[PDB]
């Protein structure tokens, strides 16, 4: 109609575009950060990772209360999301992915308590229903481990008591940086799957174990814990 | 004025050029945020009263004064002020270079020196 | 199309399928300056309805057999009230919008939902 | 002699060669010249650890306590920032 | 409006004024399209202000009293000026906006402000 | 610019050289935005390829000569046909960029190239 209202229109176009391309701009500076933190963060997990099968090849004989596997009983779930939109639905994808896990074992008839450490799945996937025991949020972009500590301490400490026997996490998989996949796992368990390590050349004396036998294990455990959690939320804010 | 005026030019451009990242700041580099501060500093030194015409002289000594570091520590709030402080401490305390320059408008290396000199004094000593 | 002419029933059916069709006409901007993610799921389920009913709303021709090659269609009234009702009602949700492509009536929707 | 020692607490990595001689509590001092024996494992403490390299080159780094691993020509240190 | 006729409080707080409601009326789009929790804090500090502004321009009138029953106002210019001056300080943050609305001065305002 | 008028050679050597072109206009904002990293060979060689026509655009003007002393050029038909089908051929693929700039023919590009 009215030829003036259609400049505004088209102006105000303009100006959203002008913006939508400097937040473009600024997301790339942000998934650069993100990756190379990343990168200096990962040769500690694979250290972290070559000690513990270290330590499980040197003392295969003693296994620790998160060695067990009692039977599947009181499963529980990781969510990691997003604090804001504009992220291209991907946390939409976790949460169905989950969803049908989830139905899958209230099938296998098994109730769920999980945490929930994203801003939209406290804000939205909670209006429906579900135990939450840890409902961090704001975490904010690159947080610390004393941001996120007792979020999943808690929750293993009531998996030592007995009420909880399985523990899952999901996120994003960062395989490039244009296109990223959900993942499922599953880590309280520590299952090994490549045990041949170290097997083929020397290692033949382990060790003394002056301090303590068997004992220091349990720290490097909760350790290795927090670091898979650390990662996985990293890994998530580098897809975000 | 001729010399002088491509820095600022190129100053406006770049400013125009990239005007959405205001609200970014801290997410952009060294230069960029460099290029940002330059930009606002020489839009805001663009501002002028009314019935107040400026000589060639006081223009030369401004724009001289931007092109180089010695804009970059006064807040950009404060640019407006400052500008008259720095043209009236000239005027008074350096009246033959501004004849000089008013009647003939040459440029040469004294007259550079004797302007890098005239606001070295007055950063150094005066306030505003 | 008034409730002392056509019904009770029929009027309220009318009248639900425009106001579905409305609603989901004013998110048009949203959906091409933005993306589908950005939307509450009732307005996702909106746009599902709606798109459904636009592909419902088309069947074969008796005259225009010579144009395509498909037989013709009649569909009593009463069939056409029970489909819609079927629809707005919240079922038909898993059935996919290409089987509601010139079909005619609802069986016909639904046994040809196992083919496309 | 010393060829390298690590020490990684959450994501900073530490460079290390030809280490003259260490310093750290709850360990005794044998740290430094590695010994080329007796592997070894312990819950470091939180004490400050002194590093002399050689020709008497002295840097400081703190440390808040964790698990250090002592090998023959694999020594790794794996610590908390808190 | 001429600092030489009205005198320099009152054309720096004019100029202060429109220079904040201009700002504001910038940031439409974006938050119309955006949403506002994706802004800088000066931003949002503008907008706030700018709102309480925008409402505090509304007073009662003597002759207008039948339309709403409220009492007429006359508000002299020091009372405005100084109101103004003290909402673009930067004090009156925690006041809510309802509290500016169809008021008369700023005395009035704080008394408001207790119960609404 | 069809094959019919001006023969297939030609035709085939201009569309290559603006597929080329474009090419390297639609990386030059993934260069920007990421960096000239990331990327594989065949990117690199257009992007270079690229960089070695824009320069070869360019030639000496006999208009010019009052002002600068450099002597004009007539570059016939065979001689830029000759050099361009070389260049995306990769012949010229270790000459220096610089020789490329404002030299004329493509004997003059070998004979610059040979005195840096």
């Amino acid at each position: 109609a009215n030829l003036k209202e259609i400049r505004a229109k088209v102006a105000s176009i303009k100006s959203t575009q002008k913006i939508t391309r400097a937040m473009q701009m600024v997301a790339a500076s942000k998934m650069r950060r993100a990756q190379e933190r990343m990168a200096q963060g990962r040769p500690y997990a694979d250290n972290m990772r070559r000690v513990i099968a270290h330590l499980v090849q040197a003392n295969p004989e003693y296994k620790h209360r998160y060695m067990v596997d009692r039977p599947v009983k009181r499963v529980g779930y990781i969510i990691v999301s997003s604090d804001r939109g504009l992220a291209g639905g991907l946390n939409i994808n976790l949460f169905k992915k989950v969803v049908q896990h989830v139905k899958a074992q209230q099938e296998q008839s098994i109730e769920v308590q999980f945490a929930l450490i994203g801003q939209k799945a406290v804000s939205f996937f909670k209006n429906y229903g579900g135990k939450v025991l840890g409902a961090t949020t704001q975490i904010g972009d690159a947080p610390s481990l004393e941001q996120l500590t007792g979020s999943v301490q808690v929750m293993l400490d009531a998996f030592d008591k007995g009420e909880l026997d399985r523990i899952y996490l999901v996120s994003n998989g960062f395989v490039n940086a244009m296109t990223q996949k959900p993942k499922v796992e599953q880590l309280v368990p520590l299952a090994p799957a490549e045990e041949g390590d170290d097997l083929n050349r020397t290692y033949g004396w382990d060790y003394i174990y002056e301090p303590e036998a068997e004992e220091l294990l349990n720290g490097l455990l909760v350790r290795y814990i927090e670091s898979m959690v650390y990662q996985g939320v990293i890994e998530n804010v580098a897809c975000e | 004025i001729k010399k002088l005026s491509g820095g600022i030019r190129t100053a406006l451009a770049q400013y125009r050029e990239l005007a959405a990242f205001a609200q970014f700041a801290s997410d952009l580099d060294e230069a960029t945020r460099k290029q940002l501060e330059h930009g606002q500093r020489v839009t805001e030194l663009m501002k002028q009263k009314q019935y107040a015409p400026y000589s060639i002289a006081d223009q030369a000594v401004s724009v001289y004064a931007s092109n180089e570091g010695y804009m970059a520590d006064v807040e950009v709030k404060k640019i407006v002020d400052f500008d008259a402080a720095l043209i009236a401490y000239f005027r008074s305390e350096y009246a033959p270079l501004m004849k000089q320059i008013d009647e003939t408008g040459d440029y040469n290396k004294d007259i550079e020196a004797a302007i890098k000199a005239g606001i070295e004094s007055f950063k150094a000593t005066q306030t505003y | 199309l008034d409730p002392l002419v056509v019904g009770q029933e029929h009027y309220e059916i009318a009248r639900a399928v425009q106001n579905v069709l409305q609603r989901y006409k004013e998110l048009k901007d949203i959906i091409a300056i933005l993306g589908m993610d950005e939307l509450a799921e009732e307005d996702k389920l909106v746009v599902y309805r709606a798109r459904k009913i636009q592909r419902f709303f088309s069947q074969p021709f008796h005259v225009a057999e010579v144009f395509t090659g498909a037989p013709g269609k009649l569909v009593p009234l009463k069939e056409t009230i029970r489909g819609f009702k079927g629809l707005l009602a919240g079922e038909y949700d898993h059935i996919p919008e290409q089987a509601f492509y010139m079909v005619g009536g609802i069986d016909e929707v639904i046994a040809k939902a196992e083919k496309l | 002699a010393t060829m390298q020692c690590d020490v990684v607490s959450v994501k900073e990595s530490i460079y290390s060669g030809a280490v003259t001689m260490l310093i750290a509590k709850g360990a005794g001092g044998e740290l430094g010249i590695l010994p080329g024996h007796a592997p070894l494992v312990t819950l470091l403490q939180p004490g400050p650890i002194r590093v002399l390299l050689e020709n008497g080159t002295e840097e400081i780094v703190y440390v808040s306590g964790g698990v250090l691993e002592v090998q023959p020509h694999v020594v790794t240190v794996l610590a908390d920032t808190a």
